[PDB]
RNA sequence: AUAAUAAUAAUAUGGUAAUAGAACAUUUAAUGAUAAUAUAUAUUAGUUAUUAAUUAAUAUAUGUAUUAAUUAAAUAGAGAA
RNA sequence: AAGUAAUUAAUAUUAGUAAAACAAUAAGUUAUAAAUAAAUAGAAUAAUAUAUAUAUAUAAAAAAAUAUAUAUUU
RNA sequence: AAGUAACUUAAGGAUAAGAAAUCAACAGAGAUAUUAUGAGUAUUGGUGAGAGAAAAUAAUAAAGGUCUAAUAAGUAUUAU
């Protein structure tokens, strides 16, 4: 005969919902769990209403503010990179740079990348890859470990649209026939950060025209 | 298998074709499965009564 | 769909598997008291188990 | 020593006979993966798939009128005090003979349920494997694989019946006659039959129309676990089986190991 | 390569029934990424720590016996098997040890 | 070359129909009654001496110019110097940085 | 190293509000033989540790089960308004 | 004749997959790092807290509170 | 609660909206109308009960871009 009359669920995957108001011996009879009388017996009252005394959401003070200019970065530690290497899941052609695009493509950094990626140094003691790396920034220990392993790191600036173009350029090529030009830094914080050398800022590390334009502006 | 089924008049299931690997295995299966029902029409398999005795 | 209770949102923050809060009672009437004692009224505390359930219901998406 | 003495490498193929439709005559063996045709029976996975499909198939036409949609005026039938009779309000109360229904539903009731695609694919493989293990899965195909036995002149390599539209004979034509002859030759008359095809087979549809009560014809896109498990005999073209096996396949990347 | 290979491509010993895999032998598949299918789970609110071994085919009882022989430090009563899905459950965290044992063969 | 002219989008093709390349359109504002009046620029009416809004708004002009750049045809469109709008590489190159950024 | 049944020793089995497991009756959907020597309903008398089903006799209708069983769901159980 | 419906959040069990899961057109949501009101900060100098990260204080530490490291990443 | 119930008035097979004095942020998009994510986030409140978006990415959709105006004055803007 057909299996359709013999199918069964797996044990522990189904229960019986407690049935209310259907007999005394059911254990849930007339009161059906409500108890005896009260507002809760035949009415509705908030779960977090405490009878008038100053509530937990009023006694304490309002603390802090929300920084709308925040740029959260997905974290990537060095142990994951080394782990991919030893698993042979880090497919880099010789002389190729490991940037956010390749992190997404290989699976190092998974999920949506809103603003960027920051490289942290948790498996620094076992990191020995001489490859080159790119990201929004990295920790000082990560910089030290990457250089010690014979590698190279530089921190680059991306806007939302610029990072979208970086991660998925063929989308732009298909829809519009061209990839947008990466936007130059416009704030003070970005210019300062990427002009710092201890952060491995790309502006300073590549001596690009923007800093020269700023210098020609000041010297005038 | 094709000749055996053709000249026997019965279809041997493909799972048993894949599993069984010698002609004596084929003979044992055919004897133990098809011959009893053929000899005794009462001792047949009913689709609606799988676990019948 | 439920909505975050903004008062609790402003007065509480998520930390670890619980919530943090500021202290109450250090916004006036502080002169005349010991500084080494009022030090205990500066900073933050953690949510208490008596109201952890309330907080979880008040901040569903935290 | 040997840390895991009894470890072994499992099989990875099983044989299915390719045949021609009007007479199921074998032409060649074709190996098919065990994940497709020899999967262990998981009645729980099949249960998941069938419940999901059945829930999604519902209509939800239940529509009892409540005390708002019941058509009575919103007026107090009797004064609260002094009537000497129990207190009453409007005429829509559920406690009344022509009153509404308490906690009434409002069509279209939503009974849709969702289930992960991997689980659905696993259930589909399990149903196909169950049919193969029960020996009720027939594979009809050719013209794309090497045949070691030629196809008969009268037969075809496709799940179809040609020479049906030629009705300039008697009140009946060749299609239904051939279908009945197939039916009685293979001794399956009141048995559930399923015919999975690649493209529409109008000849087969027309020829099997008389037996609509027990024979179902579906394209590879629209088949379901319930159809496969309901059928007491399932016929599937080789290309359709290829397509379904590819679609409901476990995915593998790299995975290089010692 | 095509999902269904040609009849001449497949050897006799790759087919089911042959090579007697159905009797007192076992196998464990590595994950889609290429890692052992041994995992840690926290249950009953987080106070119950267990190790789960999955993607098994064959004789799970024999696999449990061999794993017990290779990890004698784990009490014999801490092992259990769920047959409907053929998983091995070990009370406590033993992911590293079970991986160390499995990787020698799988 | 039908199969290469027709591959162009509707906006660009209709623009060429309405404004053939044959006429050389002025780079500067002129009379609305002029033969070579540039659609992208606000012309001046000679009887009442008051400007007319461009026949092609800034959105539409940007769209057609971008499509023309995509498909290479540049000289065939009328000039866009006076329209205070630059595109892509040209803009990036001759963009003067902000006073805030520089100082 | 389980499951069923049985055997021995020991402990425990009152219960409102309440919590937690298990099962039965009704109806509907999926799979589903059998058939007037049967099915359904009703009454009387028996059986099974029995809200339920079953056996016999009698009465009515019907060539007959949304049947046994597994699932999914409820307008799913009334001396209390 | 009376605990039902949607739209959500938390918890528990089983099942699929698993350092990934759901989708697979692009996105997106959880998890993968803790912390701070926030900021350009972010876990072993040849080992288990006596090390390290964050917050308070900084020559730098110490001090309080959390959190991360003992063939294989959770 | 809510610009809801109700009353009043006026059209058509539909009405309404619609091709930027729009978004955005130095890189760019390119008309309306619904839907999912964004997101119960930004924002807001006897900072109570509570209310709450837009960019951007997708789905449905049509040929979706067009000229009819001498290019718009008690108008923009300002105060209340
Ligand atoms: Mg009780
Ligand atoms: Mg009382
Ligand atoms: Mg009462
Ligand atoms: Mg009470
Ligand atoms: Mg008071
Ligand atoms: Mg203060
Ligand atoms: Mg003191
Ligand atoms: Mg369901
Ligand atoms: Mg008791
Ligand atoms: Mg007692
Ligand atoms: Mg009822
Ligand atoms: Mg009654
Ligand atoms: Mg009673
Ligand atoms: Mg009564
Ligand atoms: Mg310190
Ligand atoms: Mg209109
Ligand atoms: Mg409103
Ligand atoms: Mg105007
Ligand atoms: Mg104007
Ligand atoms: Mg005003």
């Amino acid at each position: 005969v057909s299996i359709l009359g013999q199918l069964k669920p797996s044990d522990g995957s189904t229960k019986s919902f407690k049935r209310l108001g259907r007999g005394p011996s059911s254990g849930l009879g007339k009161t059906s769990g409500r108890g005896q009388k009260g507002q809760k017996a035949r009415g509705k009252v908030k779960s977090w209403f405490e009878g008038g005394q100053t509530p937990i959401y009023k006694l304490f003070p309002k603390i802090g503010f929300t920084n709308v200019g925040a740029k959260p970065l997905k974290e990537l530690n060095l142990k994951r990179i080394q782990w991919f290497h030893d698993k042979n899941r880090l497919h880099l052609q010789p002389g190729e740079v490991l940037d956010m695009n390749k992190m997404r493509k290989l699976g190092l950094v998974t999920g949506p990348i809103k603003y960027g990626v920051k490289i942290l140094a948790s498996g620094k003691f076992h990191y020995n890859l001489p490859i080159a790396l790119e990201a929004s920034r990295a920790s000082a220990k990560a910089i030290a470990a990457i250089e010690k392993a014979g590698g190279k790191f530089t921190a680059r600036y991306y806007t939302p649209l610029g990072l979208r173009a970086h991660l998925n350029p063929q989308w732009f090529l298909e829809k519009r026939g061209r990839v947008p030009l990466q936007a130059r830094p416009t704030k003070r914080r970005d210019i300062d950060f990427y002009s710092k050398e201890e952060k491995r800022g790309y502006l300073v590390m590549e001596k690009d025209k923007l800093l020269q334009d700023i210098k020609e502006a000041q010297n005038k | 298998t094709k000749f055996l089924q053709s000249k026997s008049g019965y279809l041997i299931p493909d799972y048993e074709l894949t599993t069984l690997s010698t002609p004596l295995q084929f003979k044992r299966y055919i004897k133990e499965k098809i011959l009893p029902s053929a000899n005794d029409p009462k001792l047949a398999y009913k689709e609606a009564e799988p676990n019948a005795i | 769909l439920m909505k975050t209770h903004k008062g609790t949102a402003k007065r509480w923050r998520r930390t670890g598997n619980t919530f943090k809060r500021g202290i109450a009672g250090r916004k006036h009437g502080n002169i005349g008291w010991s500084h080494r004692s009022l030090k205990a009224l500066t900073g933050r505390k953690i949510a208490h188990p008596a109201y952890s359930k309330h907080l979880k219901r008040l901040l569903p998406y935290h | 020593l040997n840390p895991l003495p009894n470890a072994a490498i499992p099989p990875k193929y099983a044989l299915v006979t390719v045949r021609s439709f009007p007479s199921l005559e074998p032409l060649t063996f074709v190996p098919v993966p065990t994940s497709t045709v020899a999967a262990p029976l998981r009645r729980d996975i099949l249960w998941r798939a069938v419940v999901y499909e059945n829930d999604n198939r519902r209509v939800g036409a239940s529509n009892p009128p409540g005390r708002s949609e019941n058509g009575f005026s919103r007026r107090k039938l009797m004064p609260q005090k002094g009537s000497g009779r129990a207190r009453v309000g409007d005429a829509n109360s559920p406690t009344r003979h022509n009153g509404g229904r308490a906690l009434a539903r409002t069509a279209p009731n939503d009974y849709t349920t969702e289930l992960p695609s991997k689980v659905y694919s696993m259930a589909f493989n399990n149903a196909l494997s169950h049919q193969y293990k029960s020996g009720k899965l027939f594979v009809i195909g050719g013209e794309k694989v090497d045949l070691i036995s030629p196809t008969p002149e009268l037969d075809l390599n496709r799940l179809d019946l040609v020479n049906t539209n030629t009705v300039e004979g008697k009140e009946i034509f060749e299609g239904e006659v051939i279908f009945r002859k197939f039916l009685e030759e293979f001794q399956l008359k009141g048995k559930r039959l399923l015919f999975i095809t690649d493209k529409t087979r109008e000849g087969l549809i027309k020829s099997s129309d008389p037996y609509k009560q027990k024979v179902d014809v579906i394209q590879k896109e629209l088949v379901e676990v319930n159809d496969i498990l309901r059928a007491q005999a399932v016929f599937i073209e080789l290309e359709a089986l290829e397509y379904l096996a590819m679609a409901h396949q476990k995915e593998i990347l790299h995975s290089v190991s010692n | 390569a095509p999902i269904f290979p040609k009849l001449e491509d497949v050897k006799m010993h790759e087919l089911i029934g042959n090579n007697n895999f159905g009797k007192k032998t076992y196998y464990v598949e590595r994950s889609r990424t290429g890692n052992l299918p041994v995992y840690s789970a926290y249950k009953n609110g987080g106070n119950k720590i267990i190790t789960e071994i999955r993607k098994i085919e064959g004789d799970v009882i024999q696999l449990r016996n061999d794993l017990q022989e290779q990890l004698p430090f784990i009490p014999k009563k801490s092992w259990s098997v769920v047959m409907q899905s053929k998983k091995i459950i070990i009370k406590g965290n033993a992911v590293e040890a079970v991986k160390r044992v499995l990787t020698k063969k799988f | 070359y039908k199969q290469y002219f027709d591959s162009l989008p509707l906006k660009l093709k209709s623009f060429f129909q309405r404004y053939p390349p044959s006429i050389k359109y002025s780079p500067v504002s002129t009379s609305t009654k002029a033969i070579n009046a540039n659609p992208f620029l606000p012309n001046k009416h000679p009887v009442t001496q008051r400007f007319h809004d461009p026949k092609y708004s800034l959105r539409r002009m940007s769209d057609v110019y971008k499509l023309a750049l995509r498909y290479g045809v540049e000289e065939f469109l009328p000039p866009i110097e006076n329209t205070k709008k630059l595109f892509f590489e040209e803009k990036y190159n001759k963009k003067t940085l902000m006073k805030g950024v520089l100082l």
